[PDB]
């Protein structure tokens, strides 16, 4: 029988600062247990100083991103070059995956950008269409491996203050750009060391009012 | 006469008097003009308003990032051609990851047009077209037609009063073509062959209209402000 | 293209009539006269067949009266081609009605179906009209026994006595003065060959010239019988009402 | 199918189609609408050029659209059925989805909405029929009374009146109803309906129906006798 | 739902519905009113699958209510059950069927009588003097065989029908709630308050 | 006969040219846009005393941000209201924003032209729609059956329209406030209706960025009607 | 999840916990589970997220334009049978919505529940959820229409902090709103970790667990 | 929904630093019988581009249609239809690439592994994959099915990433696609000896060499190779 669904592997993050944003993801594409590409980009600029990522099976990943970037030139056609809001973006994806409600697209979604206010912003979505506005966000094949370390270390959970021992918890200091580019880079150390399927390489875009930047990580190879 | 009641009736002589009314439509419309040189593909339109307390129509639209229009007659018919060749443009992006060829942008609308002037019932689209791309054989302009013909040229113009920026261009022919690599000496030069159209009325800052496409340039227009400086 | 021929049937006139009914109507008043008389004790059908020939097989000929189902009947007034592509609808709706309900059909339900697929001629499609006036004589257990007529434009309405096609003017003067509320079958048979044999264009009222029917509770105990009338018993009840 | 466009605008900016159909309403019998205090009353014309007729069996003038809402009109009979029945089939469609009856205005509007799309469809024609739509919405006690035309505009009355003669009866309620104090019993109201009727029906026998629809879905119909009794007071007061 | 049971007596129809809706574990509800007046003079209880049963009631409601306004005209229990029947016929070979199993009890106003029609979710139906659905008959028509008589009163059938529920009570592994119980005679319909 | 799309040798539709004759006998509508609002209002024209004129609704609401008025064949507007409102609505569902005042006006103005031989014929009826949006700020459009759209700073449509717009011409500028708005379309109402102006036979409204857009009462009207006679007869 | 709604006296309580799961996985430590329909409109969310989020939010573009027809609120009876509608249009297509809408209106303060199967239901009290039967315990012994507003709202906290004790599937946080005549309150984000020390001593419940 | 009958084995494919080479046997398989020995599986699209096919072969016939009339509609009313408005194996890609998605959209897929490889018109070098699942995928080595496993590793080890391509020749390439296939005609049981290969340069253009054969085949050690253990004779 044919099996229209597949598993390309991957894993992406996206973290909100308070003025800025990035999204992460590993440059590996694999099926079962062989490689296909070490260098095929996952995370993409989508215009309107947002960026995307729809990670777990590449064929409907493309295809969503693929449609979004098209809705997106269509909103500036339909409404007078109007900037498209990160949170109007995220709405819009709701929809293009409940089409397909009883034939989902099988991506786990990203989105990241900044919000009306400037602040940092990051959606996150489920197969179906569930969304909704966080702070931070692992997706894909290791997600389970780096969200409780970045529930401990970007929303300081299970940390208290010592001396007090449990009556005062760690206040919510907010990271700069250096502080979460360094736990994003030790999230995928780690998740390749531990998983299989991740690997090869790590492209990062970080998002400011000044625009979409790139950065670029080696990871390990086997 | 007897034979202009729909747009499947050729009369005596082998005309089609519906095609030529919509034809009509276009004389009526406020004039545009459109010029290239090598590198560079600029469209100059002059909007029109209802009265003083109105916003002047806007007459340019754009179609992809390397091709846009501008219009002449009936601007619901351009909305719906222009929304053609986006969805065209469009499609060749997304299927085949390819620019469409502005000659082939042509003869889609020519074909569009075409089957409104052969069949009962509908009628012919009531607004003509200047259309402007640059593509990978270099910059292009189209003239289009509702009777479905379609024609590339140097420069052209359409609308009331466009036989003198028609004329214009024609002397001008040899200097404007070598403007190359100077987007605001290939304006001046739009500016000027669309200053022969007008008559009482001259070229304010919310009455024209500019648009340019070219090498390193997307398809941008201009408005407001913007145009102060050609002024 | 095709609209150049299209003689527009469903429009109105600058007066607000419906030229088509109308014009429906103008044909309707050149046929046969069909009267229908509703007594105490049941209903009369009496209609008069148009310039007939000795060599038609009048037995097993039928142009006037047909039969709805058990309960109900009708006379038509305009042209029988027409006529019966209707009584077939309406003889399928009552059916419908007793497989839905399992009982049968209402008389005024029956008659205003036909009516509304008349009234859509007049509205919708660009097709001419029925050419037909129908008068309704039937019985149910609500209103017990019923008149009703309609016509081209779809309008249907209720009568004690009432005639249709050619000569109505005439033949309801007549109806209108000699009928009464408390009058019975055997009077209202009567009334009705009466008002036909005054009202005909031909020299004299024959068996041969008329259909004739009877809708009766004249059957054994509580039911109705449905009574089409043959050639030698229309010949018979001319003799006993003393027309012939 | 039939697409024709029938309905069409005229170099003068009429749909003669529409205006035509005008002409058959007022061709149809008169009706009026009454609003008093606490009730409406809906009186109709009876022509009787048209008797040996059954009055049991023959179609009511007004009809029940739901329980408190009735719908009168005026215009070709046939057409009328087409407008009540959809009508109606709305009125239980609006209960299944929204568990609340229709409110008289939303009814208006629906019927409204039905005659101004038979204006601007391909292949049909107007409805040569105006309607008068009354009655109570859903625990509220105050009347509503609204009218409706081919076109499909709408709007809502103190008192009006449609078909023949209705320049004349239009005419005696323009003078004789009061708004800073309508008819505040049954009586008065269906006194003025007939007194109204009377000035255009030419015999006050069976020429007049009259419908009396109060709150809380009380919708009764007057009979001949009850009817002739106003006949006879009117006139009474009247040889003074 | 669970438990519908009906009795037709001399001058009435006594229907009884169960209260109890439950979703998964829970039991949601312990007062719910499993039934719908079709008209003054007909009552529908009704019990199946989760959803389609109302909607399904509902629809019948919503045709008579209908075919009331066009006639002003009450049809007879015997018009409304062949009506309801029909649609469960026409249902059953459906793309997906409603699963509703339903006893109409109606006083027929021209012939003076009370009637029951017992229906299931095939189109099957059946005029008794008292009826059930689903597992509820094989408890009850026992008690209803023996005691049952035509000339019952409709205090005398209430009495039975109290025996009929305080078996179902015993013997029955589920909780229903109790029953809501409806009597249908010559002045309409109205519910017994205290049972 | 002759085809419902049909040009003429000017190069004009005729449908389309004969459904604006039917807008130019309909009721007054007025607008005028400031940096403070934009107001809407109405002539009502009661065909008789008896019809009950707060049943008259000529000015309607889209959205909380947008309004619209309008005059013509007033029955054809229902259902382009209804497409404004579904429009408007659908938009805040796929976006979650407020529609664009152009935007929904242009959403109005694409059903203009599907007629042939789709609908049997234009509209006939005229819109003003006014709104707010962050982009453009305050707006006031007319959409016609033609399917074009022009924004306006002031415009009236109607009966009245060629001398009131005359009217507006001068009277409009920059700078005017909300309550001289008010003022200008009741004294231009007042101006070019048949029967004398009162809160009974015409209607205000305006959009607000603040509190959106509303209908005003007969009771605030009545007090504007009457600030009004005051200051005409201050000099 | 865990979600709860109550008629009352002073409106009704609607209560909601915030996790989400994927297997054994907690997907989400904070969810909202109320969508806020309209000022007097609110909606509980149980089962699959995706159904709950699109198909509530499709009911109120769908009550928004009711409004705008009518220029009227949407009753609460009106607004939970447009929702059962939907259900009904997919039914046996595979959805998985399980919710309460609550609100005031003319008749007063409403509650109805509606699931995916088309079911609705109208009372005066409901919970939904993998933990609703430990909610109902709480519920079932402390409710009575007398409460005040303080009292209720800590019933709803409360009982949904039961649930999120004992289901595996519930927890994260509790949500808290009140509707009243002039609209639904918000009454905040309760954090289960802290709350559940915080009643555990101030109440001396939960004796069993050590802390 | 079908299964696979008639079909083709692996295609392999590497970029240099001029070009890019592609390469894949003349078998046509029926299950465990090798019925069909005359299939060619690289079909070239112009002078710029090589499509290779692998898995079901009347799929395959399908596709090579399509591309034959996708050259006849592009010369439709295009004077530049040979030069700056000839076909891209970017255009090409991408119009398989949609074809494959959709099929697979509609349950009713077109049953192959596809590469295609070619050099734009800037001189820069394509090779991108796409396969019945519309899965795509690009990298300095390609190859499908069991080329996948152990083709990759050996051409990987020319070219590990994409900063070794401009060090690697034409002669160096071709000798390790070549050596691929002899290790393929070892391992694969579908596979055979003879096979096709192609070579897209950007300044020699197309080479489309036929009837290659493996050759240097090792199978001298056998002779030694006794018994399955404890056999000596
Ligand atoms: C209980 C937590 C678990 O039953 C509750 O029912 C919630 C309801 C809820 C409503 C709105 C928003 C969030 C939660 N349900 C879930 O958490 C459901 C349970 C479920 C999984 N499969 C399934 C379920 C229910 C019925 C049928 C089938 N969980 C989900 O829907 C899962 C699939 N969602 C997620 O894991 C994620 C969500 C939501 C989300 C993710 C992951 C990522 C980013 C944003 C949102
Ligand atoms: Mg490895
Ligand atoms: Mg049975």
């Amino acid at each position: 029988q044919f099996n229209p669904y597949g598993d390309n592997g991957g894993t992406i993050l996206g973290i909100a600062g308070e003025d800025f944003a990035v999204l992460a993801g590993d440059t590996r594409n694999i099926t079962d247990y062989s490689i296909n590409s070490r260098y095929e980009p996952k995370v993409f600029d989508c215009g309107d100083n947002i960026v995307m990522s729809a990670n777990g099976f590449a064929a409907d990943g493309d295809a969503l991103v693929k449609r979004f970037k098209n809705s997106v030139k269509w909103y500036h056609f339909d409404h007078n070059d109007k900037k498209l809001s990160i949170n109007s973006a995220a709405r819009n994806i709701q929809h293009l995956l409940y089409s397909r409600r009883f034939f989902p697209y099988y991506v786990y979604n990203i989105i990241a950008g900044l919000d009306e206010d400037g602040k940092g912003a990051v959606y996150s979505f489920d197969p179906v269409g569930s969304y909704q506005r966080e702070q931070c966000r692992a997706g894909g094949a290791a997600a389970s491996l780096i969200m409780p370390f970045l529930d401990n270390q970007v929303n300081f959970k299970n940390q208290y203050e010592p001396g007090t021992n449990g009556k005062v918890k760690k206040p919510l200091k907010y990271l700069s750009v250096e502080e979460v580019i360094k736990l994003v880079r030790d999230s995928f150390t780690s998740a390749t060391e531990r998983h299989i399927q991740v690997g090869d390489g790590l492209e990062i875009l970080i998002v400011t009012k000044d625009g979409v930047r790139k950065e670029f990580y080696e990871l390990k190879r086997d | 006469n007897n034979y202009d009641g729909d747009t499947v009736t050729f009369s005596p002589t082998g005309r089609l008097f519906q095609v030529e009314y919509a034809l009509e439509a276009i004389k009526q419309g406020s004039v545009t003009v459109g010029l290239r040189s090598n590198t560079h593909a600029v469209l100059v339109a002059l909007k029109r308003n209802a009265d003083e307390l109105s916003s002047y129509q806007k007459k340019i639209i754009k179609c992809d990032e390397h091709m846009g229009l501008s219009l002449a007659g009936l601007a619901p018919d351009a909305r719906v051609l222009s929304n053609y060749l986006r969805q065209q443009c469009n499609y060749s992006s997304l299927v085949f990851n390819r620019k469409l060829a502005v000659e082939r942008a042509g003869h889609l609308l020519c074909d569009k047009a075409q089957k409104n002037t052969q069949s009962y019932g509908g009628r012919p689209y009531g607004v003509g077209l200047l259309i402007i791309g640059y593509d990978k054989s270099g910059a292009h302009l189209l003239e289009f037609q509702p009777s479905g013909n379609v024609t590339e040229l140097y420069g052209t113009a359409i609308g009331a009063r466009s036989q003198g920026a028609k004329t214009y261009l024609e002397r001008t022919l040899d200097t404007f073509i070598k403007i190359d690599g100077n987007p605001d000496e290939l304006i001046k030069a739009g500016v000027e062959a669309i200053s022969q159209s007008l008559r009482d009325e001259s070229l304010t800052v919310d009455n024209l209209s500019i648009a340019i496409v070219g090498k390193d340039t997307p398809f941008t227009i201009y408005d407001g402000e913007a145009v102060a400086k050609y002024i | 293209g095709s609209r150049r021929y299209d003689s527009r049937t469903t429009i109105f006139s600058p007066e607000g009539r419906l030229y088509q009914v109308e014009y429906a109507l103008e044909s309707i008043s050149h046929a046969g006269t069909a009267i229908g008389i509703m007594a105490s004790d049941g209903i009369v059908l009496a209609a008069e067949r148009k310039v007939t020939s000795t060599l038609l097989e009048q037995d097993t000929s039928t142009e006037k009266l047909y039969k709805l189902n058990d309960k109900i009947a009708v006379a038509v007034a305009g042209l029988t081609a027409d006529a019966e592509i209707l009584i077939n609808t309406a003889r399928i709706h009552a059916q419908n009605y007793l497989k839905t309900y399992n009982e049968d059909i209402p008389v005024e339900i029956l008659v205003r179906r036909l009516s509304d697929i008349k009234q859509g001629y007049t509205q919708h499609g660009g097709l001419r009209p029925f050419g037909v006036s129908f008068i309704y004589a039937g019985y149910d257990d609500r209103y017990g026994y019923q008149l009703y007529t309609s016509n081209p434009s779809g309008n249907y309405t209720g009568w004690k006595a009432i005639s249709v096609g050619a000569n109505t003017s005439a033949a309801q003067t007549l109806l209108q003065m000699d009928y009464k509320d408390d009058m019975k079958v055997d009077d209202a048979i009567e009334l009705a060959l009466k008002t036909l044999s005054k009202t005909t264009d031909s020299s004299a009222l024959t068996y041969d010239r008329l259909e004739f029917a009877t809708i009766r509770k004249g059957a054994n105990d509580g039911e109705v019988y449905q009574k089409i009338f043959k050639p030698q018993e229309i010949k018979d009840i001319l003799v006993k009402t003393g027309i012939t | 199918g039939y697409d024709r466009a029938l309905s069409i605008f005229s170099p003068d900016g009429h749909i003669f189609q529409v205006e035509y159909a005008l002409e058959a309403v007022k061709r149809g019998t008169c009706a009026v609408g009454v609003k008093g205090k606490n009730c409406v009353v809906l009186g109709c014309e009876r022509r009787s050029t048209l008797k040996l007729q059954d009055t049991r069996i023959t179609p009511s003038k007004v009809s029940k659209i739901d329980s408190h809402v009735v719908l009168s009109f005026s215009g070709l009979n046939a057409d009328s059925r087409i407008l009540i029945e959809k009508a109606r089939v709305e009125a239980q469609s609006h209960r299944l989805t929204l568990e609340d009856p229709v409110t008289v205005e939303y009814l208006t509007r629906y019927v409204a909405g039905v005659q101004q799309r038979y204006t601007q469809s391909g292949g049909v024609r107007p409805f040569g029929v105006s309607t008068l739509i009354a009655g109570f919405d859903p625990r509220d006690d105050e009347p509503k009374l609204y009218q409706t035309e081919p076109s499909g505009i709408y709007s809502s009355w103190s008192a009006q009146t449609i078909g023949r003669n209705s320049k004349t009866v239009r005419e005696f309620l323009e003078k004789n109803y009061d708004r800073k104090e309508p008819p505040a019993t049954v009586e008065e109201c269906v006194k003025l309906t007939v007194r109204s009727l009377l000035e255009v029906v030419q015999t006050g026998a069976k020429n007049i129906e009259i419908t009396v629809v109060k709150p809380d879905s009380d919708i009764v119909a007057l009979s001949s006798e009850e009817i002739n009794q106003y006949v006879t007071q009117i006139e009474q007061e009247k040889q003074e | 739902m669970d438990i519908i049971l009906g009795i037709r007596v001399q001058d009435s129809v006594i229907l009884a519905s169960s209260k109890a809706v439950t979703r998964g574990i829970s039991v949601l509800k312990d007062s719910d009113d499993k039934t719908r007046q079709l008209s003054p003079h007909t009552l529908m209880s009704f019990a199946g699958e989760a959803g389609d049963t109302v909607q399904f009631a509902e629809y019948i409601q919503a045709n008579i209510q209908l075919y009331s306004i066009r006639e002003d005209y009450e049809l007879s229990p015997q018009a409304v059950s062949s009506f309801v029947r029909q649609e469960l016929a026409k249902s059953i070979r459906s793309r997906r069927p409603y699963q509703v199993n339903v006893l109409i009890g109606g006083y027929d106003k021209k012939k003076n009588k009370p009637e029951l029609y017992q229906i299931d979710y095939l189109g099957t139906k059946v005029e008794l003097p008292y009826g059930a659905h689903g597992y509820s008959g094989f408890y009850t028509f026992s008690l209803l065989d023996h005691h049952y008589r035509p000339d019952m009163t409709t205090e005398e059938g209430l009495d039975l029908l109290k025996l009929c529920v305080q078996e179902l009570e015993k013997r029955m592994p589920m909780d229903f709630k109790g029953v809501i119980v409806k009597i249908v005679d010559k002045d309409g319909i109205r519910q017994v308050d205290d049972f | 006969d002759r085809g419902v799309s049909t040009f003429s040798p000017e190069g004009r539709l005729f449908q389309v040219e004969y459904s604006l004759e039917a807008i130019k006998l309909g009721s007054t509508a007025i607008g005028i846009a400031t940096k403070e609002g934009v107001v809407l209002g109405v002539e009502k024209r009661a065909t008789s005393p008896l019809l009950e004129s707060d049943s008259i609704e000529k000015i309607v609401e889209i959205d909380r941000h947008i309004g619209c008025a309008m005059s013509g064949l007033t029955a054809d507007a229902r259902s382009m209201i209804e497409h404004a409102r579904t429009a408007a609505v659908t938009h805040n569902l796929y976006y979650d924003e407020d529609i664009n005042v152009e935007s929904l006006t242009q959403s109005v103005c694409d059903l203009a032209l599907r007629f042939g031989e789709l609908m049997s014929r234009p509209f006939g009826v005229a819109l003003l729609i006014a709104g707010h949006d962050a982009d453009d700020g305050y707006q006031l459009f007319h959409a016609e059956p033609s399917g074009t759209f022009y924004r306006y700073n002031a415009k009236a449509i109607g009966s009245g329209s060629e001398g009131a717009q005359a009217e507006l011409l001068n009277e409009w500028h920059s700078s005017l406030t909300l309550k001289e708005a008010e003022l200008l379309v009741l004294k231009i109402l007042k101006q070019v209706m048949e029967e004398k102006l009162d809160e009974n036979n015409a209607q205000l409204s305006c959009i607000t960025k603040q509190d959106g857009f509303k209908i005003y009462d007969n009771e605030k009207t009545a007090e504007l009607i009457k600030e009004l006679k005051e200051k005409e007869a201050a000099e | 999840t865990t979600t709860l709604a109550f008629k009352f006296q002073h409106g009704v309580i609607a209560a909601v916990d915030s996790r989400a799961s994927a297997g054994s996985y907690i997907s989400a430590l904070r969810m909202n589970k109320v969508i806020e329909i309209n000022p007097y409109l609110l909606g509980t969310m149980s089962g699959c997220a995706a159904d709950c989020q699109y198909w509530e939010r499709l009911l109120a573009k769908e009550c928004r334009l009711y409004y705008l027809r009518n220029g009227e609120r949407i009753s609460v009876s009106a607004a939970s049978k447009l929702l059962s509608n939907m259900m009904c249009q997919y039914r046996g297509m595979g959805l998985s919505m399980g919710s309460m809408i609550c609100g005031w209106d003319k008749k007063g303060p409403g509650l109805y529940y509606v699931d995916e199967h088309g079911t609705r239901l109208s009372g005066n009290m409901f919970s939904t959820g993998s933990g609703n039967t430990y909610a109902y315990g709480v519920l079932d012994s402390n409710y009575k229409w007398d409460l005040s507003v303080e009292d209720a709202l800590y019933l709803g906290k409360r009982s949904i902090l039961a649930a999120a004790h004992r289901d595996a599937y519930s927890g994260g946080s509790v949500n808290l709103y009140h509707v009243t005549e002039d609209g639904w309150i918000y009454h905040g984000n309760h954090d289960v970790g802290e709350l559940f020390w915080k009643v555990k001593e101030e109440e001396g419940s939960f004796n069993n667990v050590i802390g | 929904t079908q299964q696979p009958i008639v079909t083709g084995t692996s295609v392999i494919s590497m970029k240099y630093d001029n070009g890019v080479i592609i390469a894949a046997d003349n078998l046509g398989s029926y299950g465990s019988l090798l019925r069909f020995n005359g299939v060619e599986r690289l079909i070239p699209v112009g002078d710029n581009t090589v499509v290779g096919i692998s898995g079901d072969i009347s799929d395959m016939q399908h596709i090579e249609r399509l591309l034959k009339d996708l050259v006849t509609e592009n010369a439709y009313d295009n004077p530049l239809a040979d030069a700056e408005e000839a076909l891209e194996p970017s255009y090409i890609f991408e119009y398989l690439a949609t074809v494959m998605y959709q099929r697979r959209s509609k349950m009713n897929p077109l049953w192959n592994a596809i590469i295609v490889a070619g050099v734009q018109s800037n001189g820069d070098q394509f090779l991108r994959y796409v396969n019945l699942l519309g899965v795509t995928y690009s990298s300095p080595t390609l190859a499908t099915g069991f080329g996948a496993h152990m083709a990759n590793p050996l051409l990987r080890k020319v070219v590990d990433r994409e900063s070794d391509i401009p060090k690697t020749t034409v002669q160096v390439a071709e000798e390790a696609i070549v050596n691929a296939m002899r290790v393929l005609y070892y391992r694969d049981a579908r596979s055979s000896r003879n096979f096709s290969l192609a070579i897209i340069d950007k300044n020699t253009g197309l080479t489309f060499k036929k009837n290659l054969q493996v050759e240097n085949m090792k199978w001298d050690f056998a002779k030694d190779i006794k018994g399955y253990g404890t056999q000596k004779i």
